[PDB]
RNA sequence: GAAAUUGUUGAAAGGGAAGGGCAUUUGAUCAGACA
RNA sequence: GGAAUACUGCCAGCUGGGACUGAGGACUGCGACGUAAGUCAAGGAUGCUGGCAUAAUGGUUAUAUGCCGCCCGUCUUGAAA
RNA sequence: AAGCUCGUAUCAGUUUUAUGAGGUAAAGCGAAUGAUUAGAGGUUCCGGGGUCUUGACCUAUUCUCAAACUUUAAAUAUGUAAGAAGUCCUUGUUACUUAAUUGAACGUGGACAUUUGAAUGAAGAGCUUUUAGUGGGCCAUUUUUGGUAAGCAGAACUGGCGAUGCGGGAUGAACCGAACGUAGAGUUAAGGUGCCGGAAUACACGCUCAUCAGACACCACAAAAGGUGUUAGUUCAUCUAGACAGGAAUGAACUAGCCCUGAAAAUGGAUGGCGCUCAAGCGUGUUACCUAUACUCUACCGUCAGGGUUGAUAUGAUGCCCUGACGAGUAGGCAGG
RNA sequence: GAGAACAGAAAUCUCCAGUAGAACAAAAGGGUAAAAGCCCCCUUGAUUUUGAUUUUCAGUGUGAAUACAAACCAUGAAAGU
């Protein structure tokens, strides 16, 4: 007999290979775990890591976004890495002449980079020119900005968002809403 | 017919599977219930000393 | 750090027997729990 | 067990006020050094105000019988609680060492009156010099001038289940 | 029924001590409380007002508000199997600062004074506290101090 | 042309149930390698 | 006054008898013995020899012997009931 | 169950050091409150008989008490602190505050690195979503209420059973020991070693004879009171100056060991059975020996974790391989077949 | 307790002693003496607006309670309340 202090055969809880069958993506997860392996570049363990995440955790990634985070100080010919979507984004009316590197581009971003004198590259390509990461950044979207984020920790004095289907006069503003109606919240 | 009314046997038990979790602590703690005046004030202060750091 | 190091010692039952006919009492009382002081190396070697 | 006698030198722990504290001795019948500083503790707590948080053992050495093969008598006062009160006791033993007798002591109390170990305080220990202060007649009937006496009703040890004689007792 | 009322089963806790009743004298009015500070929380039975809950009998929070007659604490709470943060508006009466680390406060003064001095000369000033250790050897002397023989003693009434 | 259930023949066991688990004796029966 | 012995402890002192086990499968490591070449009990068994080559070992099955084995399912604090 | 952010940061059903809180155990009543026994000395234009007594207070003493009394006051539990979000030197902001650049709060700049501020440990820490079953419990030690009591009813902390086999208690849900992948060897636990039955009809000092002996925790019951049964012990007296009975010890009153009396139920009967008497009984001491699915070492299966390896010309990089640890399970969840 | 016509154990007056043995709407427990008790004077804060907090607690509601902010007032020589 053993007093354990631990539960037994626990799994670590993190994943180890992406849940798609995609056939290019485990090309991409095979070439990025020779590179870490063997390079021992904080880099490619980073990146390793991305693409075996799910599609909420792998928010997309506007030009926008993009074009703000090469106006830091020194970062103006750095090498943008996006493990996901690159969209494209109309509100912005300037776009720098950078490279990005991303699993996926929209047929508008694709357009917007490449006519600002830019290049839109594949994580294959971008290893081959950056083994190790080299003057590189890598940018992440919003994960909380998801709708279905309001509605957790429901509760009272929270502030959430009710799970609710029609939102008007008559839906879920009357006793518990409003001191007039026995209480508020 | 009757049942049991109370007891705590197994409750302790329970609470540390998981439970017993000291409280997060942060910086800059919420300034909630402090008075007023005080705030008011404090919020001019900031904004007069956030100017002087711009400006320098 | 030099005893933290040392995995914890996985020692077996002692040879020649524990010496008394109930362990679960002090040493004191004939039993095998509690100080027994420089008496500990004859029963470490026993089992080691 | 086989007891063994040791002397046990104990004091308080010093302080600024009191150095050098003084220092008490007994004598402590036990099977092993560890009991013997256990049971000096037992009897200071009772006498002084003092345990063993409060003090340290000075000094432990095992006491040995000065003449072990002289025939002696011994006379010992004991203390010892029954099952309903605490009584004294004095008795007398014959044997070739104190701790010879004293092991032959708390047999006896065993057998006669079922007192434990736990329940028995030494309280003296002391050899009779001379003939007539002697006051147990069990004793005192080995003390006869040429004392002879028969051992009838031999019984011998067989190591074999069958035998293909009768036995005889003769001696 | 049962009763559960505010000031239950607090008969003997907000007791004045013996031969201490009366008026609160004038040290207790006339110190000064910042945020931050730890405090001790122990009510008074002879102010009514401003007065803690009897759970808080004996608890140690944080300052965090300061008021006219009042300052307000902060206090974790177990409820089921996690703590909750409580706050607490306590008049002054029923407050007082806590020496739990007032005394820890010298202790940091002379861990500098110690790493100064030997800054310039020593090494390894060693500013850690350790616990009691097993004594050292010693020598003990019998000069007018011969060891007193005990016995056990008999059994006597004396009712 | 299955099972429950039944007849005949053959084998075995049976002192107030029968059936089962571990191990081996005895009887019957059987595959594998002869490189 | 000089020894012995008992008791307790230590030896990187020596040596006899018995039982279970042989996982791994080119080399690589740490050591030992040696002037050297090399050897070795040093990161897991090899050498020699006999009988039989089939129901002999073994499997299956029936039976016998030793010890053990209460009727499943279900509700229940609790079921062989 | 799905993971996510990170990679020892920080945390702990633990101790220590420093500093708080409490009114229970105990204790106390010539200390308060309330109960309560007995005298003694005093007091009346202020109780009543009688010309001196009983009551009533006063003072000093005395015996005994309290869950809803108390000055005092533990043990066990319990709050906080032991640094970088820290300490120190200088001086910026404001509509708050001060007689006042006084203070408060928040900042700029400089100085102090992990013996950086006790111990020990840390199959890593932090965080989020979602949903199953359950919401009749019961038992043991200790504390504890009602009741004569109950295998009764009701609480407190912990450990168990339920949900759990295995060795021991003959037998048993809960006791003792110990928790379970498949095997081999060795050693033990609790409990045992006359025979059933694996293991000393071992050793040692005593005690006990029952015409109803006794024999091992939980546990399967026995009391008050007695015995010149036997054993040991305590106190007093007699006795060398001859006691007791009719030439050496004796008498009286007591204490507690075993045994005996006290001891009466219904089918035949149970220290488990046989049986056992300087025990195979009781008390105690020393050794040897027996055996659990526990412990130690080895092999094999699986699970989890940390790692190595894409270079063609030979097939599975979900491949192959190296290293360490782990394996009980009802309701229920998930995974591979 | 010691005194004063009617006046007595209890009417009114005076002095002394008096840690609360009184009083504070009510049950009980706390609390209180130049007061929280008794008497006297002045008053309506038992008012307006809307939040935070404590207790029961799911950290929901209801009841009750605590500390401030912004107004307008009461009282007092004033600090204050
Ligand atoms: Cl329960
Ligand atoms: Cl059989
Ligand atoms: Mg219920
Ligand atoms: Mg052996
Ligand atoms: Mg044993
Ligand atoms: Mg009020
Ligand atoms: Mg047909
Ligand atoms: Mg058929
Ligand atoms: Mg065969
Ligand atoms: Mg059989
Ligand atoms: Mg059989
Ligand atoms: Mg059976
Ligand atoms: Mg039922
Ligand atoms: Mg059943
Ligand atoms: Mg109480
Ligand atoms: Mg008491
Ligand atoms: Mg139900
Ligand atoms: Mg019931
Ligand atoms: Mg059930
Ligand atoms: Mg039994
Ligand atoms: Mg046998
Ligand atoms: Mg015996
Ligand atoms: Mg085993
Ligand atoms: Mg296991
Ligand atoms: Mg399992």
């Amino acid at each position: 007999g053993i007093d354990h202090t631990s539960k037994q055969h626990k799994r670590s809880g993190h994943r180890t290979a992406p849940k798609s069958d995609n056939v290019y993506l485990k090309l991409l997860v095979k070439l990025y775990t020779f590179l870490a392996r063997r390079t021992d570049a904080p880099f490619n363990k980073v990146v390793l890591k991305a693409l075996f995440l799910s599609k909420i955790n792998r928010p997309p990634v506007s030009v926008s976004r993009i074009a703000r985070a090469l106006k830091q100080e020194g970062a103006a010919n750095k090498t943008v890495v996006v493990v996901g979507t690159v969209t494209d984004d109309a509100r912005i009316f300037e776009f720098p002449k950078t490279t990005v590197a991303a699993l996926r581009f929209t047929a508008g971003a694709r357009a917007k980079i490449v006519k600002a004198g830019g290049e839109c590259i594949t994580l294959d390509q971008l290893a081959v020119r950056a083994p190790k990461g080299q003057n590189t950044l890598i940018l992440r979207g919003p994960r909380n900005s998801r709708e279905a984020v309001r509605h957790f920790g429901m509760g009272p004095h929270k502030g959430k968002a009710p799970r609710i289907l029609s939102t008007g006069r008559k839906f879920e503003r009357a006793r518990g809403r409003r001191r007039s109606k026995g209480f508020k919240v | 017919a009757k049942s049991k009314n109370h007891t705590a046997h197994n409750q302790t038990r329970k609470a540390h599977r998981n439970g017993i979790k000291k409280p997060k602590t942060y910086k800059y703690p919420s300034l909630k219930g402090v008075d007023p005046k005080f705030r008011r004030n404090h919020k001019h202060a900031l904004h007069g000393t956030a100017k002087a750091l711009a400006a320098a | 750090q030099a005893n933290n190091f040392l995995w914890p010692f996985k020692l077996s039952n002692p040879s020649g027997g524990w010496g008394v006919p109930r362990k679960f009492k002090h040493f004191i009382q004939g039993g095998s729990f509690g100080n027994r002081e420089e008496f500990i190396n004859k029963l470490v070697k026993s089992m080691n | 067990a086989h007891f063994k006698e040791y002397q046990v030198i104990g004091r308080r722990l010093p302080t600024e006020s009191v150095p050098e504290p003084k220092l008490f001795r007994m004598r402590i019948f036990a099977s092993n050094e560890v009991i013997a500083k256990s049971r000096y503790w037992y009897f200071l707590q009772k006498l002084h105000k003092v345990k063993k948080a409060s003090g340290e053992i000075v000094s432990i050495n095992q006491i040995n019988e000065a003449h072990p093969t002289k025939v002696k008598n011994f006379g010992v006062w004991v203390r010892y609680d029954s099952r309903s009160g605490t009584h004294n006791m004095y008795k007398e033993i014959r044997d070739v060492s104190r701790v010879a007798a004293v092991e032959t002591l708390y047999q006896d109390m065993a057998a006669r009156h079922r007192a434990r170990f736990r329940s028995i305080h030494i309280l003296k220990v002391a050899e009779i010099e001379k003939t007539a202060d002697v006051k147990r007649q069990y004793v005192k009937q080995f003390l006869t001038k040429d004392l002879k006496f028969p051992l009838p009703h031999r019984v011998q040890k067989s190591t074999k289940t069958f035998s293909y004689k009768r036995p005889s007792t003769f001696y | 029924g049962k009763s559960h009322g505010y000031r239950s089963r607090t008969r003997y806790m907000f007791q004045r001590d013996f031969r201490k009743h009366g008026a609160v004298h004038l040290s207790t009015y006339l110190k000064v409380y910042k945020v931050g500070d730890i405090v001790d929380i122990k009510a008074n039975g002879s102010i009514q007002k401003g007065m803690p809950h009897k759970f808080y009998q004996g608890k140690t929070g944080v300052v965090y508000n300061v008021t006219k007659s009042s300052v307000g604490v902060i206090i974790n709470k177990m409820v089921g199997n996690r703590y909750l943060e409580k706050r607490l508006n306590l008049r002054v009466e029923h407050i007082k600062h806590s020496k739990c680390r007032q005394e820890f406060l010298e202790r940091v003064k002379a861990n500098a004074a110690k790493r100064a001095e030997a800054k310039a000369q020593g090494v390894a000033v060693q500013l850690k506290r350790q616990p009691a250790q097993p004594r050292e050897s010693r020598i003990v002397s019998t000069e007018g101090n011969v060891p007193q023989t005990l016995a056990p003693v008999p059994y006597e009434t004396f009712i």
